[PDB]
């Protein structure tokens, strides 16, 4: 009377049909039956990985013993399962809980052969005192059938240490399925689903799902990392059959805030605010557009979706994970193809870095890319200031909008040989141990970044010899035992060396600071060509509108004139320095000058100055 | 009937506006609603570095609950914040605890899963025990108690994730922070409760200030909250204000008050040396009484005006005020020259010239180079100044570094000084920056990292750089032109409120 | 050997088919122990300094399975300490770790590899091994196999081979490819630099047949499904 006051019931469980499928595994069930059927020792223990399938496994015998598959000695015995948690629970005196536990066991030996314990996640068994150990003697005589199941790794950290327990245990490994094994799985408990939200599932999506997350979501095991986009897309797909779908309800919850702003900023007493309500309604007139022809085109499709597709399980694993696996979007297409003219917008030449990177782009977005190696790695060298880091620096701009959420480390502070530990972590026994790597736990989180080497040749000779396999195979491990996944970055990595010849001094440089097996792991080595008189202009135009910003805090336009604008290329060009001259002789013209004015008055703010080019100088 | 001992209530306390608005953020609330809605496994976590967001996403989760816009999954609701020091607060007994937790854990299976629960800093759960934190996994896998939760983006790694058994039950939700645009969105819904709680007004530009403002000087935090700071001190300080007499006329009262108890008592010394002091103390005591004579005269004459304009017919924060919080904090001055400044500006190169005679082309390029500076002109991402000069020796380039670090902070050891005679051998890199994790020194930083990241604004000066081994160049190659380096730790340290000065002593003698 | 010829490759042909998954044997990457106190990762911490808990990496993994091939890539570039370690691997059977347990290699297949000379045909490259190793760590291992380079006629395989490849890849959105024997032989005649191995292939393919798919795919008029055929022009090659 016992059993039932601190246990329950599997086999009753099981018959009310309230557990699930468990098509598969077929050879340890049949091991765990030949293991239970002994007439010593008789206690398996199943041991993997979490989220292999353990605990179906026992639900499967469960089930199995109920249909009467089982062999003749196994016929009727009804599995019970064990709660420890509830034995030692108000327990607060003298000898209440190992009474408890004596009275459990006596009431088990008491039936012949009957009870099959089930004790869980075992590994707690070892405690609980103040105990836990009245059980050997129990064991070591075939009276207890104990069917349990640990990880794989809180079994050696608990029960290994107690090397008498573990003689009375027969481990029983199991290990995890394939892909097509998790297909299998999926298209019999599709049905559960289908039936808990009022969705359809496709085959389709069901193996989108198995064949996906085992590229994408690398840190958990493949029987359950593909149910879990599946019972994902039928949520959302059963929210957007609710009231209203979504990249609607995006631009009404936008607009209704926009209105809210506005309607607030309107009776602003200022005048320095007046410009920054001009352009707030004119974005919410341009979010309307977007809403009205949203809400035309929903009625028209309504008048002329149902179940989750394959692209939907994309999405849930975009939406996880950060990459982008979905299948072109519209409004991505069109930005793919203007990629080469909206990277010119702040890098002049180089149209051929621009294109080798532009490249490595749209064919990894298409899908014609290798799965297993990185999304494009390849170093380009040249003269100095020419635009080697500020096209790192652009190239991230755009495909996350966001200057700062490129990984940039720059080896010039890894000269020396030790220096490796401060990007892996230190080895486990050390000080700096919890924090790990500085490379590794930036990508392990958020597996999508740029990431930047500047100044590579910088580094001792071993350095390299790390990656050595982050390029070729995108993996690296850090001082935990935790394999990072590297197979869908960019890395690039900046150099400066010869400076001094076309391509052989270059070339003949590199092949001498370099090793062939590493050489050999990169794409396109691109050189860069050095600036020219002609497109400095371009050059001119950019710093001056990037000054205007910049003062712009306060109303002070510049209108510079031609003959500036062209006097401030035709000087300040060198053939040997590139373009950083330029930056100088901008705030040696008029930035001193513009210094000197503001402060003295005569120049106060919401002013707008002209420039023009004196003799020899420029005033303004 | 435990959940009222163990558990306060959320949305018990949404509905009566107890709780902050909250604005934007529809992904991650779209994405929490519907990973709290899946069969099995249902309960995510919201994870990220500290700031951006993380406990606000779950207050807008409730309000929206109470407001009626989630699905039908999620209609009538109650979220339930668990408490578990209320838990473990007495139990001492082998058996309190376990029992406790087992009748919170059946409290919530028994309802019909009308209850969502929620514990915040969830890596406080790995233990508690003594074990406890483990008899949870059977429900969460099957998922009957809804746990959403909130960690920060390294608590999980060093806590959570070393029970890989136990993260297998949650879901992962990344929260980024925000930008400088959706910030301004923030506050701007955000401000009508401290212009409540502080009777005063905020301006819009105000709060465009702060937010564009606290983004290139306080680059330790993260930007949901670090601008709400200053909006809250400035309009604290703008309280205090409207209170009893303002500021610069409450300094120089204190001052002069302690002046004349300090004359008052060193007036009855016989002695013959001071004497001498004695007849300077009493001036400064009658030349800070004038000001504070014309300070009071002022204020009336203000006060005055404005009194009279109404019956005919500073009162609010604004983007200074942002901008004297801001530099009290980090010491960096960003303001608008109040006039007491820009006269030493101008006759700069005149105060130089009392401690250093001639060189008149590098005092004039300090001097040009700390106004293009001070008049918000220069790049605003590179030192205010790097510039290297050489001569021969006896000739005033060591003065001036010294005669330049004086009058822009009233000191002279108030610079950082490495002098790089001694770093003849390329290893010795490593006492700038320290030693990588795994190493003797190495819960000690770096020297010249250390001491810029406590107070960015004072002025670095490398003796003798032509002394060094030609590798250290190497390393201070990305010092100049970015200010940026980082050390053991992997904190990035910003040189880009500092003047960096080279001397060396090269050539000597050619023309 | 030298560069890309097919040395990491075979260790990888071995357990693909003795255990039917690339991803059934321990590769660890030799190339960041580089340090002396290095060794306590691969053999685990002592009794409870900082991760006494997580155990060794390498005897971990193969006293749960003791049946994994084992790699070593780049045992060159390793510490003299490792190969101090590996040593007791060999002509005793087994390998004690910092637990103070004794884990038995008698049923694996160990396999190293390394890049030493590159220069020789065999005696400056086996001078080489002479000279960095231990010659009682050598005399007890299997052959000292020397790898080959690439030759022209063994090439055209290899061609076959990587537009198998490209072809299974792109049965996902249900293409493929028909190529023509001139340009199943021109991607052969060009990119054969004896000196980097068979990788040019590689980025040869990506740079002739990827580039020009990914840029028409994504243009519409190559919509999933249809295949497609490659011809060969004066230099490129038109689809
Ligand atoms: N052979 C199988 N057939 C069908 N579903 C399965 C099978 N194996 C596992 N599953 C499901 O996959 C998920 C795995 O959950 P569990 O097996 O309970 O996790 P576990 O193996 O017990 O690991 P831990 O250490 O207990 S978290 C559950 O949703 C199971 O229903
Ligand atoms: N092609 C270009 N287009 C636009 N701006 C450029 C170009 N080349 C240089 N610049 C500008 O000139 C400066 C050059 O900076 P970087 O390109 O970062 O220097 P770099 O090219 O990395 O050369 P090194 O070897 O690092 S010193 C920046 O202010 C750029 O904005
Ligand atoms: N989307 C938002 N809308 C309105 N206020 C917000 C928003 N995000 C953050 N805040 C506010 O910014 C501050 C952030 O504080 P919290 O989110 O509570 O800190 P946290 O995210 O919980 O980080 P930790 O790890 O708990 S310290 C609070 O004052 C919030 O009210
Ligand atoms: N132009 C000057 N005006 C005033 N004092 C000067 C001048 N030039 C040198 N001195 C004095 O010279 C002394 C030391 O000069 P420093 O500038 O420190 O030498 P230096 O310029 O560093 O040359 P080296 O190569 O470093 S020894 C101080 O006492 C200064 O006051
Ligand atoms: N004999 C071969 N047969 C088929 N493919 C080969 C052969 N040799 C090299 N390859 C290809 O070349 C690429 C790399 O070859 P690997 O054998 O991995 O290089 P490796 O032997 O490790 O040489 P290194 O110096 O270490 S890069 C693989 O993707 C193979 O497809």
């Amino acid at each position: 009377q016992a059993l039932q006051k601190y246990s329950t019931d599997l086999t009753a469980r099981a018959r009310e049909g309230k557990l699930d499928p468990v098509i598969g595994r077929d050879n340890e069930i049949r091991r765990v039956v030949q293991v239970l059927s002994r007439r010593t020792k008789n206690n398996p223990v199943l041991i993997g990985e979490p989220g292999v399938g353990k605990t179906a496994i026992v639900e499967g015998l469960a089930q199995r013993i109920v249909a009467g598959d089982v062999p003749e000695s196994l016929r009727d015995k009804t599995i019970v399962a064990l709660d420890l948690g509830s034995m030692v629970a108000g327990s607060k005196y003298r000898g209440e809980f190992e009474e408890r536990l004596k009275a459990v066991l006596d009431d088990i030996k008491n039936s012949a052969g009957q009870i099959i314990t089930f004790i869980d996640e075992l590994h707690t068994i070892v405690g609980a005192g103040a105990a836990g150990n009245m059980i050997k003697p129990m064991l070591a005589r075939g009276e207890l059938r104990l069917v349990g199941a640990t990880t794989l790794d809180e079994y050696r950290k608990h029960i290994e240490k107690d090397a008498a327990l573990e003689r009375r245990f027969q481990q029983v490994y199991v290990g995890e399925p394939s892909v097509e094994d998790t297909i299998g799985i999926l298209r019999g408990l599709k049905d559960r689903y289908e039936v808990h939200h009022g969705v359809r599932i496709t085959d389709s999506a069901l193996v989108a799902a198995a064949t996906l997350s085992d590229r994408y979501i690398t840190a958990r095991f493949l029987p359950d990392k593909a149910i879990d986009l599946v019972d994902e897309a039928a949520s959302r797909l059963r929210m957007e059959i609710d009231s209203r779908p979504v990249e609607i309800d995006e631009v009404e919850r936008l607009v209704r805030r926009l209105e809210i702003e506005e309607m607030a900023l309107s009776k602003e007493e200022d005048e320095a605010s007046a410009e920054r309500l001009a352009k707030l309604r004119s974005e919410l007139a341009d979010q309307k557009e977007k809403l009205a022809e949203l809400t035309t085109r929903w009625q028209n499709e309504k008048n002329a979706k149902e179940e989750v597709g394959p692209d939907d399980i994309a999405d849930v694993v975009s939406a996880w994970t950060g990459i982008p696996a979905g299948r072109l979007l519209e409004g991505e297409t069109a930005k793919l193809l203007r990629m080469e003219d909206e990277l010119g917008k702040r890098v002049i030449g180089q149209k051929a870095a621009v294109t080798a990177v532009s490249d490595a782009v749209r064919r990894s977005r298409a899908g014609v890319s290798d799965p297993n190696r990185p999304t494009g790695a390849f170093m380009f060298l040249g003269p100095t200031g020419v635009g080697k880091t500020e096209l790192a620096k652009a190239l991230a701009d755009f495909l996350f909008d966001d200057e700062r959420a490129m990984v940039r480390i720059d080896m010039s502070e890894y000269g020396e040989k030790h220096t490796v530990a401060r990007l892996i972590g230190a080895p486990p026994g050390y000080v700096g141990y919890e924090a790990g790597g500085q490379l590794t736990e930036a990508v392990r989180r958020r597996p999508y970044t740029v990431v930047l080497f500047d100044e590579i040749e910088k580094a001792h000779p071993d350095v390299f010899d790390v990656l050595l396999q982050v390029l070729d195979e995108g993996r690296l491990t850090d001082g935990h035992g935790r394999t990072v996944d590297f197979r869908n970055t960019i890395l690039i990595l900046t150099s400066n060396l010869g400076s001094g010849g076309s391509a052989e001094q270059v070339l003949a440089a590199v092949r001498a600071t370099f090793k062939p097996e590493f050489i050999n792991r990169l794409d396109d080595v691109l050189i860069f060509e050095g600036l020219n008189p002609e497109e400095l202009v371009r050059i001119v135009d950019i710093q001056l509108a990037q000054l205007g910003k910049r003062l712009a805090q306060r109303r002070l336009q510049l209108q510079v004139s031609l003959p500036a604008k062209r006097w401030l290329a035709q000087r300040g060009f060198d053939p040997v320095y590139g373009a950083r001259p330029l930056r100088r002789l901008v705030q040696q013209a008029i930035g001193d000058q513009l210094a000197k004015m503001l402060l003295a008055g005569q120049v106060h703010d919401g002013d707008t100055v002209p420039v023009n080019v004196s003799p020899d100088a420029d005033s303004l | 009937q435990a959940l009222q001992k163990y558990s306060t209530d959320l949305t018990a306390r949404a509905r009566e506006g107890k709780l902050d608005p909250v604005i934007g953020r529809d992904n991650e609330i779209r994405r929490v609603v519907q990973v709290l809605s899946r069969r099995t496994k249902n309960n995510p976590v919201l994870i990220g570095e500290p700031g951006v967001g993380k406990t606000a996403i779950v207050e807008g989760l409730a309000q929206r609950i109470v407001a009626g816009d989630v699905p039908e999954s999620l209609r009538d609701k109650t979220i339930v914040a668990l408490d578990l020091g209320s838990m473990v607060a007495g139990s001492k007994y082998r058996g309190e605890f376990e029992e406790r937790l087992k009748a919170v854990l059946d409290d919530i299976k028994n309802s019909a899963g009308q209850i969502i629960t929620f514990i915040d800093e969830l890596h406080t759960i790995v233990g508690a025990g003594a074990d406890a934190g483990n008899m949870i996994k059977p429900m969460l896998a099957r998922g009957e108690l809804r746990l959403v939760g909130a960690t920060t983006l390294d608590e999980y790694r060093k806590h959570i994730e070393k029970d890989a058994a136990l993260e297998r039950r949650f879901q992962q939700v990344y929260v980024g922070e925000p930008s400088v645009e959706d910030t301004i969105g923030i506050l701007r819904g955000l401000k009508d409760r401290y212009e409540v709680h502080h009777g005063v007004r905020i301006t819009d530009s105000a709060l465009v200030a702060a937010a564009t403002l606290s983004d290139r000087y306080i680059t330790a935090r993260f930007l949901p909250d670090k601008a709400i700071d200053l909006v809250d001190e400035a309009a604290s300080r703008l309280r205090m204000e409207i209170d009893s007499r303002p500021v610069e006329i409450d300094e120089v009262e204190r001052l002069v008050r302690r002046l004349e108890i300090e004359e008052m008592a060193l007036s009855k010394e016989e002695d013959e040396a001071s004497a001498e002091r004695l007849a300077k103390l009493r001036s400064e005591l009658a030349d800070q009484k004038e000001k504070l004579a014309e300070l009071t005269t002022r204020w009336q004459n203000e006060k005055n005006a404005i009194e009279i304009v109404r019956d005919l017919k500073k009162e609010e924060v604004g983007p200074d005020d942002i901008a004297d919080v801001v530099s009290a904090w980090t010491g960096i001055p960003a303001g608008r020259l109040l006039e007491g400044e820009t006269a030493k500006l101008l006759r700069m190169e005149d105060e130089l010239g009392k401690r250093v005679i001639g060189q008149k082309a590098a005092v004039t390029a300090v001097s040009d180079a700390v106004r293009r500076s001070r008049a918000g002109v220069s790049d605003p991402n590179r030192p205010t100044g790097a510039f290297m000069f050489l001569g021969p020796t006896g000739v005033g380039k060591t003065e001036l570094a010294k005669a330049l670090a004086d009058f822009l902070f009233d000191d002279e050891r108030a610079m950082v000084r490495i002098d790089m005679s001694e770093y003849g051998e390329k290893h010795t890199v490593a006492r700038l920056i320290g030693a990588p994790p795994g190493y003797v020194g190495y819960e000690a930083g770096g020297q010249l990292t250390e001491a810029v990241r406590r107070r960015p604004y004072t002025v670095v000066l490398f003796d003798e750089i032509e002394k060094a081994h030609p590798d250290v160049f190497d390393v201070l190659l990305q010092v100049l032109d970015e200010g940026r380096l980082t050390d053991g730790h992997g904190r990035t340290v910003d040189f880009r409120n500092t003047i960096l000065i080279l001397t060396s002593n090269l050539g000597s003698g050619g023309s």
